């Protein structure tokens, strides 16, 4: 249970981010120094533990991708959705670091391998509502 | 959300997974070329509409596109509130 | 010349014949 | 130090949480409890219906008319009417999220449901004719304070 | 006036008012409907 | 294609099951959800009341004098009062069979039941007061046109 040495904003949580979803960051700094916030502010982390709420999940990537390995180098952040009823999600960090390549076999769900020059057309498929996919 | 189209000019260079801010791509495996494996749209539900990523893929006729749909939430219009 | 309570007459010949005609025409196409 | 949470969008300053404020806001007829929707419905009619006819009665298109009394009475009438129409209709279509913002300390009181709706907008209805009449009954007699003259 | 009774005098105000009121009334609370029905 | 069973003594002919019949039956203050018996009566009250007075107002034995307004207020006011002491006798010795026969596809409401029904006698009482007065309130100044003539 660590939160950083700030002194209160305006933009934080709203009624949404209560009633449908909460965000929730938290890494090691074994390190205190100064750093910014995208609703507004620059304050100074703590030792260790560093416990952050929050309501997009832009604010949280961007602090996990250009100012904790790009500034800070720390990469042991964890970053949970948070459901209605107090239940969480565990989306990422999925491979470590979030090389988004590397793995031995992935996963598979879905392909489409096929260039542009034969398009789906109007008057060809019609009398239904599938996409610009299936040949 | 919105609708994601692959293609077969994925070179590899991998620019687009580290441009979306919105987790919707993964490389997986592909044989063809020298990629061995090719980009693709696993979580398309956290589409956004930035297409920061087309702009980071540097092939000729850049090898994805995002078909932009019409089932937007508010997931797929981004608000806070 | 002019006209009298016939005029309420021509008023009479509406809302039954034009009014619910289309009336029924209208709400055919299922709300 | 915020309500729960200094990263919270909200701050602690001295004029939304100030002693006095909350005191006066916590009574108000919205809020205070050990009432029933009834009687909130009455004051709130009351208290807008008795200066709702002003800000017309003397400034009306009427305005010096040897009328302009009744003129602002019946305006104010009709403007309760509609509001309550309003009011109504909102109630009808009213239960997606069936809530109200909070950020008084505690919930304001059970009077957030439909019919407790409909009762509140039927003694609002009530209440500003009453505030209507008792002002034009003020305003009726010109000399009123001239009988007195003081 | 004419020939014709007091009609143009009052047949403007609730065609005027009234009846745009009920429509939008009535259609507000069509554009909130429930499911599967809707009157 | 009867309700349930085509030998029941009901018809299914397009004035007891039409569409637009039935929408504006089940609305109506006899059976609209999401109120309070209170505000029936109210409603039902206010109503009746408002047309009440017009049938003697004009037509009583001092139909052309100079005060059948009041008088015709007086007649109605005494009308409604007597039919709250009929209702509410009514429910007095209401409960053999305590039901209401049902066409309309749902049950009605939980109205059916004494005390509901003497609450409901109540606000009738008060909506037919109410209906009065502002009844004699619009005939109140026949200039009520006049000062439009419009
Ligand atoms: C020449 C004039 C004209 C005609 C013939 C129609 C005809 C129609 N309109 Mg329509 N409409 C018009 C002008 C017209 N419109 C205008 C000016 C607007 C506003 C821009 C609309 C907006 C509108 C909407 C929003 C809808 C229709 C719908 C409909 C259809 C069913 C109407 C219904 O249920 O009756 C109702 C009539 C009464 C209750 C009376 C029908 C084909 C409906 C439709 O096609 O749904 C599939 C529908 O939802 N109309
Ligand atoms: C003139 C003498 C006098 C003095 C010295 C005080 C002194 C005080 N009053 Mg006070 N008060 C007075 C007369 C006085 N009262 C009268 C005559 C009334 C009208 C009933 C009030 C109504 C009043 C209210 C409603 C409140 C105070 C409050 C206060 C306190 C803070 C006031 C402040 O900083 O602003 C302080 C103890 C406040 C308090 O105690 O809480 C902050 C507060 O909320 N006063
Ligand atoms: C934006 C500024 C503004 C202001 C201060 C006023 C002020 C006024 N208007 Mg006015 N008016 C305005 C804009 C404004 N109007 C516009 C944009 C239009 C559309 C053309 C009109 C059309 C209009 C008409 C048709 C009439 C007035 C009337 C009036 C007077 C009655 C006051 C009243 O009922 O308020 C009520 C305030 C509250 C209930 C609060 C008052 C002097 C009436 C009047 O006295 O004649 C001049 C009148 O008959 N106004
Ligand atoms: C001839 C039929 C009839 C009559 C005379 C009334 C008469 C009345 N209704 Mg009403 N009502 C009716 C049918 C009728 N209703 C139907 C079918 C519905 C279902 C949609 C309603 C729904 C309704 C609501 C929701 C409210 C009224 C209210 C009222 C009162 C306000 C005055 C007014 O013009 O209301 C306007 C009448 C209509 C718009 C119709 C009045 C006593 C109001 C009331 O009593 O306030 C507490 C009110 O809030 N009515
Ligand atoms: C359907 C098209 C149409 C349109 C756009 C108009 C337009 C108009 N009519 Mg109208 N009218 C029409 C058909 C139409 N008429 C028909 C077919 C009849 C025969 C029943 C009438 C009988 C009629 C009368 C008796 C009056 C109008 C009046 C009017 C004017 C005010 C609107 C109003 O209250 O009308 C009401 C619309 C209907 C009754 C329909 C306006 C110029 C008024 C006028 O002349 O202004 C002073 C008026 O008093 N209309
Ligand atoms: C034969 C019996 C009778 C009589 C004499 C009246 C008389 C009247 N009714 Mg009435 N009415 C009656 C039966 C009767 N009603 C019935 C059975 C119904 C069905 C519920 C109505 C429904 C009704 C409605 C819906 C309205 C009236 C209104 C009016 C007034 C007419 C205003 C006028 O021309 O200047 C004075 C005329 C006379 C004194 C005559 C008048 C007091 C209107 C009203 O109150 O004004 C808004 C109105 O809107 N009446
Ligand atoms: C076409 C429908 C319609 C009708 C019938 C009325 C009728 C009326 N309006 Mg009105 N109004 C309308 C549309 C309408 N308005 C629109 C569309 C607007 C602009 C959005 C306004 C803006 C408006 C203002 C700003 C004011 C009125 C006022 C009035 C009243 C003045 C008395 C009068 O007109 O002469 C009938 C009476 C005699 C001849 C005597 C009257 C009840 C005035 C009033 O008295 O309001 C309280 C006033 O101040 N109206
Ligand atoms: C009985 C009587 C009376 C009364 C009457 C009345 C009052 C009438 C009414 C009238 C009316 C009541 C009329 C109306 C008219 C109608 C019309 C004119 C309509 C039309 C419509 C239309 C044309 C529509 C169209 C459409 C649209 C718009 C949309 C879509 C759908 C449709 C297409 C359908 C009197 C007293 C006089 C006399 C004695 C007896
Ligand atoms: C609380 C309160 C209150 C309030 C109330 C409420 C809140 C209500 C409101 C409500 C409202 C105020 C509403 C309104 C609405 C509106 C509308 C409803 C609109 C209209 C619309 C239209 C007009 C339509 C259109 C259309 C369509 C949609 C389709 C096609 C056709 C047309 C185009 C026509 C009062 C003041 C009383 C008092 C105090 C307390
Ligand atoms: C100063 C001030 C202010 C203001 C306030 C005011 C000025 C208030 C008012 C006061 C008052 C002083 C008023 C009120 C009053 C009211 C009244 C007084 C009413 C009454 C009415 C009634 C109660 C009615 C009843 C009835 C009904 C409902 C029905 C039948 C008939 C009868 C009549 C029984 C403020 C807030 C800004 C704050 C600062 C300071
Ligand atoms: C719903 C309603 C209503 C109704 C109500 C009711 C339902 C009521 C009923 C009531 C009734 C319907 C009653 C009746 C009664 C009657 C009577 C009760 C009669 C009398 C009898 C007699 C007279 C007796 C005889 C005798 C004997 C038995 C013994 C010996 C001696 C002598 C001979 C005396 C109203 C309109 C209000 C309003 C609206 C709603
Ligand atoms: S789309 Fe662009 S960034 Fe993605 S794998 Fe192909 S070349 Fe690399
Ligand atoms: S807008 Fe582009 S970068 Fe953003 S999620 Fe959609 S495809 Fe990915």
């Amino acid at each position: 249970g660590q939160t950083p040495i700030f002194g209160g904003s305006t933009g934080g949580l709203l009624t949404k981010a209560f009633r449908e979803e909460k965000y929730v960051i938290t890494w090691t700094s074994p390190k205190e120094q100064v750093f910014e916030m995208p609703t507004g502010g620059a304050a100074i982390m703590r030792q260790g533990p560093n416990k952050l709420e929050l309501a997009r999940k832009e604010y949280c990537i961007a602090l996990g991708g250009q100012q904790l390995r790009a500034k800070f180098r720390i990469t042991d952040y964890k970053i949970y959705r948070v459901y209605p009823n107090g239940e969480v999600q565990y989306l990422h960090p999925s491979d470590g670091v979030f090389p988004e390549k590397v793995n031995e076999g992935r996963q598979k769900v879905g392909y489409v391998d096929r260039n542009i020059g034969k398009n789906p057309d109007p008057a060809k498929l019609k009398f239904s509502g599938m996409t610009t996919y299936n040949a | 959300s919105h609708s994601v189209k692959i293609y077969d000019t994925c070179i590899g260079c991998t620019q687009c997974v580290r441009a979306c801010p919105t987790d919707v791509l993964e490389m997986v495996p592909w044989d063809g070329c020298k990629a061995g494996q090719i980009a693709a749209s696993p979580r398309t539900e956290d589409c956004v509409g930035c297409k920061r990523c087309e702009t980071a893929c540097p092939t000729d006729f850049l090898s994805i596109r995002v078909y932009l749909s019409n089932a937007e939430t508010t997931r797929s219009m981004g608000l806070a509130y | 010349m002019s006209i009298s309570d016939t005029q309420v007459f021509v008023a009479l010949v509406i809302a039954l014949i034009p009014g619910v005609l289309a009336f029924r025409l209208a709400t055919e196409l299922y709300k | 130090p915020s309500r729960r949470d200094p990263q919270i969008g909200n701050l602690e300053t001295p004029i939304n949480n100030s002693s006095l404020v909350k005191w006066f806001i916590n009574n108000l007829p919205a809020y205070r409890p050990g009432i029933t929707p009834l009687r909130r419905g009455l004051e709130v009619g009351m208290a807008h219906g008795y200066w709702l006819l002003g800000p017309f009665a003397k400034l009306g298109p009427l305005r010096d008319t040897d009328v302009a009394n009744i003129a602002g009475l019946l305006a104010t009438l009709g403007m309760v009417v509609i509001s309550t129409l309003a009011v109504s209709l909102y109630a009808a279509t009213d239960p997606p999220k069936p809530v109200a913002t909070v950020t008084v300390p505690n919930p304001p009181d059970t009077f957030d449901t439909t019919e407790g709706w409909n009762t509140f907008a039927s003694g609002f209805l009530i209440g500003g004719v009453g505030g209507a009449v008792v002002a034009y009954f003020i305003l009726a007699n010109i000399e009123l304070i001239q009988n007195i003259f003081k | 006036m004419f020939s014709a009774s007091f009609l143009p005098s009052i047949l403007v105000p609730l065609t005027g008012l009234v009846f745009p009121a009920i429509a939008m009334a009535l259609l507000l609370i069509y554009v909130e409907r429930e499911d599967p029905s809707g009157i």
